[PDB]
């Protein structure tokens, strides 16, 4: 569900919503499967929210993503992809340099559609 | 913590060649005025990978 709205909702509303959930996601960023699922979702929402424009804490959270992939059950690989895609997003404006660190008739017709009430 | 700076202001003489005068003084003076900085970038020094983190921390 969410990604459709996130990728399409008004950019101004994106500012409002993200600013509303900055620390709401900062803390939760850091059985266990549920943890992993929530973390996928967090990466999948942060990456898309990054895609527009660069609060004061905004500096740090970047790093907290990269390490997530760096781990050396398939849900774990899905998690790796989640973190890596989120990093790929956030690396757009930051490290913009190299070294990324891997009518009459119409109205009457509608009036009659109204009369039958069915289009 | 402290280094040849005080040497430079004290060892103001005879820190270079002196066996054929005329070039001795010129070489000494050249070494008095040390040859002004160049960048290196992160992932190039002690504790490499904090440097990118250094490049991570300002979007106030």
């Amino acid at each position: 569900s969410l990604l459709t709205l996130l990728w399409h909702c008004s950019l101004d509303a994106l500012r409002e919503f993200f600013s509303t959930i900055v620390v709401d996601a900062i803390d939760v960023l850091k059985t266990f499967d549920t943890q992993i699922t929530k973390k996928m979702g967090y990466y999948k929402i942060l990456d898309v929210m990054y895609s527009r424009l660069p609060n004061e804490l905004t500096k740090t959270l970047i790093k907290l993503c990269y390490d997530a992939f760096t781990e050396n059950l398939e849900r774990r690989r899905l998690y790796h992809c989640a973190a890596y895609n989120c990093a790929i997003s956030v690396i757009c404006c930051v490290f913009n340099e190299l070294k990324f660190y891997q009518s009459t008739l119409s109205e009457e017709m509608s009036q009659f559609d109204f009369s039958t009430g069915v289009q | 913590n402290h280094f040849w700076e005080i040497v430079v202001q004290d060892g103001i003489t005879l820190i270079t060649k002196e066996e054929a005068s005329g070039s001795s003084v010129t070489a000494e003076e050249a070494k008095k005025f040390l040859a002004k900085d160049k960048p290196s970038g992160d992932t190039a020094a002690v504790f490499e990978e904090g440097g990118d983190v250094d490049d991570l921390l300002d979007m106030i």
